[PDB]
């Protein structure tokens, strides 16, 4: 999960970045929170925090 | 009248101090992990000179 967690730490700027600075006012579960609202309400959570192995 | 001192069509320029604000915000969130004052009084004086407002008064008369 380290490397996942990782490679979300080297964005450049854009307006998904943005967002996730909003939201963090990186640990997955602030990236699963955004994806939820970008894709819907009605989908489950992608991603659940220490359980990345199945 | 006093509906507009209510507030109920958007301004220049509070829309214009709202995005300087939130554009400091996110320099200083970068950072972390000029543009006039609005008036009061004014207000209503600055709204009865544009011309959207004179075209429709001229039409009643």
């Amino acid at each position: 999960e380290e490397t996942l967690c990782e490679l979300y730490s080297h964005l450049p700027s854009c307006f998904f970045l943005r967002k996730l600075a909003k939201r963090v006012q990186v640990c997955l579960s602030h990236v699963s929170e955004e994806v939820r609202h970008l894709l819907g309400s009605f989908t489950q959570p992608l991603y659940i925090a220490s359980r990345y192995k199945p | 009248f006093p509906l507009i001192y209510t507030g109920f069509l958007t301004f220049r320029r509070d829309e214009d101090i709202q995005r300087q604000a939130e554009r400091t915000e996110q320099q200083k969130l970068a950072m972390e992990s000029e543009l006039k004052p609005l008036n009061c009084s004014s207000r209503l004086m600055s709204f009865l000179k544009s011309p959207q407002v004179k075209f429709y008064w001229n039409i009643a008369s």
